[PDB]
């Protein structure tokens, strides 16, 4: 059922980066494994999985535009999931200017 | 002529280099090469690398688990990484399409197998169903 | 099925009293029975003398 | 023992002449990408104006084809293959069609590359390939495509 | 009165001698701890890549194995234990099995530890053990396996 309802996506674990200045607790501005963000992935994983409501929320401000979107996902058996993983839908395309 | 390459056929050698702890170099189409490694201690599992420059002071090689299939080691060209010269330098290398001039002066495609240099840099070329040597100049690049 | 809002549903002609083919086999024996009583008269009755 | 030569049916690339077959009424078949199969024709009589249909067969007695006012593109022609309805059919669907470029496997045990040059059929449906730098003719079975 | 005796199978330890196999063309049969057992082959003819199965029996005339492609991974070879298809089967599911160590009673009324060395079956299928430091065979209700 959730092979058959799911859309094809890849999937890659979180773990901090080893990079993390020990004593202000924040990372490197750029490196290979997080190219600034304070967070590394792993080699990427193939999955099955459903989603729902996807939906790009846009919130305009003084700093400009941005967008701060909420979807909901439903996940394979057996699989645990880790706060900020990542996953990425190479079919679906989404338009910017 | 230039031995830059060195390619592997048997994946059972593969296997045995793998065994032996070598690193490898695998190529990839339209897509970074990549470096694969059998893992040291009790444990042993295929880790990658997406590091291609030689280990250095300033430069260390990050190797990470993978699910590595064989399909890929099978069918993709493999090489011994040390052994391995970057580059060729000829204006098409091995493999490549190109239309020439049959004896007969009739036109055929062909794709180039051969590597063969005086010590100028002169370079001749073998087709894939030929015999005989062709130029530089006389064969065209096929378009895709 | 019911899944975090996402449901599938399935009904099929299997049944307590038919089988799923049995629509099918249904057919099949209509067809069997015209071709077969048509066929007969190709051959005949059988007789015997006593 | 073979049937004739069969011929491929081949794209019209320029825009100018698709436009004068088009003027002088004669019927064109665009592949869409997204959609469909189609075909366009200019409409008979004075009253002009560009017609599609979706009935892509012969206009036999018993097929009426049917035809409904569209605005056609000039960029759907340019971008996409067209053909005219007289060659584009069911007659040949030809694996590798004429002028592409296949791996075929010679008597040395060597893999040579070779466009196909002419097409024929044996009454068996099986298409004959005559290949560049070769005399004879190869069959499907034995052939090999190599894309990109 | 008695059956000769019967062989285990023999997980297969090395990758090279696995692959080897897979070369050749030997089918394999892997154990996977959270899935399945399965068949693991390599396709014939020259388009050469990996396959896998779950027809788990002999390739009867009745019974045809079907095969379906799948990229299998070293890692998966090497921590999963994998057998030859020729070997592995319901010939044998002995309870204690070949260089099994096994808590067994002796005469003195003393549980000595053993190692099982040999195996065969009577024709009412119990299987008789040879121990190592015995001489004469025993039974299965005899014995006791001893874990951790
Ligand atoms: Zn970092």
């Amino acid at each position: 059922f959730i092979n058959d309802r799911g859309i094809k996506v890849l999937w890659e674990e979180a773990y901090f980066c080893p990079c993390l200045n020990p004593d202000t607790g924040h990372p490197r501005v750029d490196c290979p494994r997080c190219h600034g963000k304070g967070i590394a992935y792993l080699p990427p994983k193939e999955t099955i999985m459903a989603i729902q409501s996807q939906e790009k929320g846009t919130n305009q401000l003084d700093i400009g535009i941005l967008d701060t979107g909420t979807a909901i996902g439903t996940t394979q058996l057996e699989k645990r999931i880790s706060y900020r993983d990542r996953f990425t839908v190479p079919e679906v395309l989404m338009p910017q200017q | 002529p230039i031995q830059d390459a060195k390619p592997i056929d048997d994946i059972v050698d593969i296997m045995t280099y793998l065994k032996n702890g070598k690193v490898l170099r695998v190529k990839q189409d339209n897509q970074g090469d990549i470096l694969v490694r059998m893992s040291p201690g009790k444990h042993k599992f295929t880790e990658v690398s997406r590091d291609l420059d030689k280990e250095s002071f300033y430069y260390k090689r990050h190797w990470v688990l993978y699910n590595v299939s064989v399909n890929s080691l099978i069918t993709f060209d493999v090489y011994l990484d040390e052994e391995y010269s970057e580059t060729t330098k000829v204006k098409y290398p091995k493999d490549t399409i190109v239309e020439y001039t049959r004896e007969d002066q009739e036109k055929d495609v062909a794709m180039i197998k051969e590597i063969l240099t005086d010590n100028n840099g002169n370079y001749f070329y073998a087709l894939i169903g030929e015999t005989m040597l062709f130029d530089e100049n006389k064969l065209n690049k096929v378009k895709d | 099925l019911e899944v975090d809002g996402i449901t599938e549903t399935i009904g099929t002609t299997q049944s307590a009293m038919y089988g799923g083919a049995s629509a099918q086999i249904l057919q099949i024996n209509e067809d069997i029975k015209e071709l077969l009583d048509g066929l007969r008269a190709y051959f005949g009755y059988n007789m015997i003398g006593l």
